[PDB]
């Protein structure tokens, strides 16, 4: 029941961080089994900030979508949302309907995705899938979940076939070695678990088809959506009776499956690594927070969010504080960027590109710093949960008190890696049980008024920010507008929060202290160091940018 | 008995992952059939499950395959200051991408970015990003668009290990799926005969599904099968009242903006 854990002594490098979007390099160093000093290192620069400069203002969505195709959505909305307050216009109702649900839609398909294709192989050993009961398997399916087809004896025998013709096929293909092959002490869970799990990591390849087009009937595609306009929405259609008919129907069956598969094999999995409650843990969160019903300003974004804004720090949860849009920063001190640009408010900020060379511990990742009134701050689902938990927000209230008695651990236990798997899945369960009201909400709403989309007039010269907490978190976007031009263009976004290096101070960012302390049982297999960063849902093309 | 799928060797470099992404949302078949069935996919960042030093020897495995491999090239190749601001593995993207290709039994890019160099290669090119065959000088199977539709990428793996490599356009874009101008297949066709256009988005004729030239439409010059064959079994962007950007064209983010004007 002790956390396996070697004596091993030097450091270790993980390069390509894998199961995550991005090119990332973690470096670490670790004394007698357990990480003391960690570095968070981002390998690709893009550049879409100086790509921006001199641009018509209503392109920059388009490009700052493609920040990042798993986020997808995401920027468009926050750079929609960015030229909609440089242009100071206010946005119908309808289109701050149709913007919160497409991020709904979103927040589903990307969480689904994450826990079982992303996060899942760092907890099962698909292998040890093949030596389960599938009878013992349903059984323990049965008492664990609600009934369904796909967790028979029959359903999950026929996974395990399919399973071992691949295995003994000989190629591997992307489970060529893995950590568990032949065995790893840090994976705990009995076989039938496993297959259960892997059973629905199967079942979770088709569901996320379906959560993808739910999301398209709205955005009109998925990958990169086009309904977003200055002013609005352009998607008259997606106002209507039987697309709105079938959004529902779609996100009905997508809820299903977070309810009957994805929380009950997570709070299963939880159950098994208890210890990763005590592992991980960072202490300060920031969240501009989501689902406003007020979206006119930044200021009632961050007022009428109904996942709440807010800024908590120390893990205090008796107190949290109001975002000042003011005190944001990034620094680029330990970054590959040219000297003199640290403790820059994003509306002055300086993209200067300038590399140095590989592990140089001065200047080691393409993300910028961001923090806030001098602190690193974790941003994303655990961030959003402790934020919502301490001010009595009653759907996290309920659904958080439901993992905390199911796991038999305090609010505190949060604060961890298995803290933060668990907060992704509390706030699906909340977008789920959600979507009715909200899709009901639009649909009576398109019913009765068509305006989608306000008229509007390019300034000359205007500044605006434009909010957003992305699946991954607090995601905001900058505009200088110059002679009805884009003067300058910054992109905040969560991963930069959450995985950026350290500050002008040299303190570590969320990952890197979050790194600290990880036992590591086989070096060669630092599987422990996957769990933590992929906890952060991390993302390097939207963190870089 | 000894048995084999087809390798599939599958390269991030420059790239937002939406290409994978998109690659995922095929039906037929879903990409589980797909991996389980009909290609041994080998190496790829995003969805496998060794990491650092084993997924490198993953990788390496592959490439030295005796059976010979197919590489899938996702993303733009960033070859500034000698290849050093796109790396994996502490390797520039540059090199492990003309290594795989030398060897590789065929080169599909999916995607504008590994077609023809894509976002990052947009003025002023901070990166001097490139696409595949620009940067290595050899000839690729291009499934473009941001991202293609999953019909068409993974129509394409499939017509080139069944039936050979299929017919290219000048822009090696296989005809099958690019043959035709969007603008040719939209319903908002007869509107555009009948130069029934949308002046603004808050207008009525926009709520009357006119057509979107007049807002910087580029379907009349993108060759692509979107509404065709739709995207996610239900939309595509000009049924969603946005005019196409042309996300299919070489350059298209320099050649096609201003987004909402005809320039
Ligand atoms: S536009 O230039 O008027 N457009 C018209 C028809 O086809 C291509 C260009
Ligand atoms: S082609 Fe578009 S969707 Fe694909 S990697 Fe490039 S930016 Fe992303
Ligand atoms: S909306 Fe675009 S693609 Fe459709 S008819 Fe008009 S110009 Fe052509
Ligand atoms: N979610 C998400 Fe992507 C990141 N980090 C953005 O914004
Ligand atoms: S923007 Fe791209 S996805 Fe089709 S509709 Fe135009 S070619
Ligand atoms: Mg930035
Ligand atoms: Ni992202
Ligand atoms: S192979």
């Amino acid at each position: 029941k002790p956390t396996p854990q070697s004596t091993f002594t030097g450091p270790i490098v993980v390069d390509p961080i894998t199961r995550i979007e991005g090119h990332l390099r973690i470096m670490v160093e670790v004394e007698n089994g357990k990480v003391k000093d960690a570095w968070s290192s981002s390998q690709l620069f893009r550049g879409l900030e100086i790509i921006l400069k001199g641009r018509d203002p209503r392109d920059a969505q388009h490009f700052t979508q493609r920040a990042c195709g798993v986020c997808t959505y995401v920027h468009a909305l926050a750079s929609s949302r960015c030229v909609d307050d440089a242009v100071k216009v206010s946005i119908p109702a309808n289109a701050r309907m149709m913007r919160n649900l497409v991020m709904a839609s979103q927040y589903l398909h990307d969480h689904l995705v994450h826990f079982y294709h992303a996060h899942a192989l760092d907890w099962v050993d698909v292998t040890a899938a093949l030596k389960a009961d599938p009878n013992k398997a349903a059984k323990l399916a049965a008492s664990i979940a609600p009934a369904r087809p796909g967790n028979s004896a029959k359903a999950l025998k026929a996974v395990q076939d399919k399973l071992k013709a691949f295995v003994e096929s000989g190629q591997l293909g992307i489970f060529t070695n893995a950590y568990f092959l032949g065995g790893h002490k840090a994976y705990y869970l009995p076989p039938e678990v496993d297959l259960i799990a892997t059973a629905h990591y199967l079942e979770a390849l088709h569901m996320q088809v379906k959560a993808a087009s739910a999301m398209a009937i709205l955005g009109g595609k998925n990958p990169h959506t086009q309904f977003t306009v200055v002013g609005g929405c352009s998607n008259y259609q997606g106002l209507t009776k039987d697309p709105l008919a079938n959004y529902l129907a779609l996100s009905k069956e997508v809820c299903q499956f977070v309810n009957e598969c994805y929380i009950p094999d997570l709070l299963a999995v939880a159950g098994f690594y208890k210890d990763w409650g005590g592992i991980g843990g960072t202490s300060n969160y920031l969240a501009f927070g989501e689902f406003a019903t007020d979206d006119s300003s930044p200021e009632k974004h961050l007022a009428t969010s109904q996942f709440p804004s807010g800024v908590i720090t120390g893990r205090d949860l008796g107190k949290v504080d109001n975002v000042d849009l003011g005190a944001i920063y990034e620094d680029v001190k330990y970054s590959w960027y040219a000297p003199g640009g640290d403790g820059k408010h994003p509306y002055d900020g300086v993209t200067d590109p300038k590399y140095t060379k590989l592990d140089d511990k001065d200047h080691y990742s393409w993300m910028k710093a961001p923090r806030y009134k001098g602190k690193a701050m974790e941003v994303g689902p655990l961030a959003r949960t402790f934020i919502a938990y301490a001010k009595g927000q009653p759907d996290f209230k309920k659904v958080v008190d439901m993992v905390l008695g199911k796991l038999s651990v305090p609010a505190t236990a949060l604060h961890s890696t298995l803290g933060r798997t668990a907060a992704r899945g509390i706030e699906t369960a909340i977008v789920c049980a959600n979507m009715e009201k909200w899709i009901k909400e639009m649909a009576d709403s398109g019913a009765k008024d068509n305006t989608l989309c306000a008229k509007w007039e390019m300034p000359e010269e205007s500044k605006g920010v434009g909010l957003a907490d992305a699946p991954r978190g607090a995601l905001s976007h900058w505009i200088r507008i110059k002679g009805k031009k884009i003067d300058n263009f910054q992109l905040v976004v969560p991963s930069t929060w959450n995985l950026g290096p350290r500050g002008a101070q040299g303190d570590k960012s969320p990952v890197e202290e979050a790194l600290i302390g990880t036992p590591i049982a086989d070096p060669k297999r630092p599987v422990e160091i996957l769990r933590t960063v992929h906890a952060f849902d991390p993302c390097i093309a939207c963190g870089v940018h | 008995t000894a048995k084999h799928r087809p390798s599939v060797v599958w390269l991030h470099n420059a790239e937002c992952t939406g290409c994978t992404e998109a690659a995922i949302r095929t039906i037929k078949p879903y990409i589980d059939a797909l991996i389980l069935d009909t290609i041994s996919l080998d190496y790829q960042e995003t969805i496998m499950a060794a990491a650092g030093e084993a997924a490198e020897a993953a990788l390496h495995q592959a490439l030295e395959g005796k059976d010979g491999y197919y590489l899938v090239v996702e993303g733009g190749l960033p070859t500034i200051d000698g290849g050093q601001w796109g790396m994996v593995a502490g390797h520039p993207m540059i090199e492990t991408t003309k290594k795989a290709a030398a060897k590789a039994k065929g080169i599909i890019c999916i995607g504008t970015c590994s077609a023809y160099g894509g976002v990052q290669k947009a003025k002023p090119n901070p990166s001097q990003a490139k696409g595949v065959s620009e940067a290595l000088g050899v000839k690729t199977i291009n499934i473009p668009g941001c991202p293609p539709n999953p019909i068409n990428f993974v129509g394409a793996v499939v017509h080139v290990l069944t039936k050979g490599i299929p017919d290219l356009d000048e822009n090696g874009r296989p005809k099958l799926f690019y043959g035709e101008l969007v603008h040719d297949n939209c319903p908002r066709l007869p509107h555009f005969e009948a130069s029934e256009f949308a002046p603004s988005f808050d207008s009525e004729e926009a709520k009357k599904g006119f057509c979107l030239y007049e807002l910087g439409c580029k379907g009349p010059v993108t060759y692509n099968n979107c509404p065709k064959v739709l995207f996610n079994q239900v939309n595509w962007p000009v049924q969603a009242g946005h005019p196409c950007l042309g996300c299919s064209e070489p350059d298209f983010w320099d050649t096609m903006t201003p987004f909402y004007e005809q320039g």
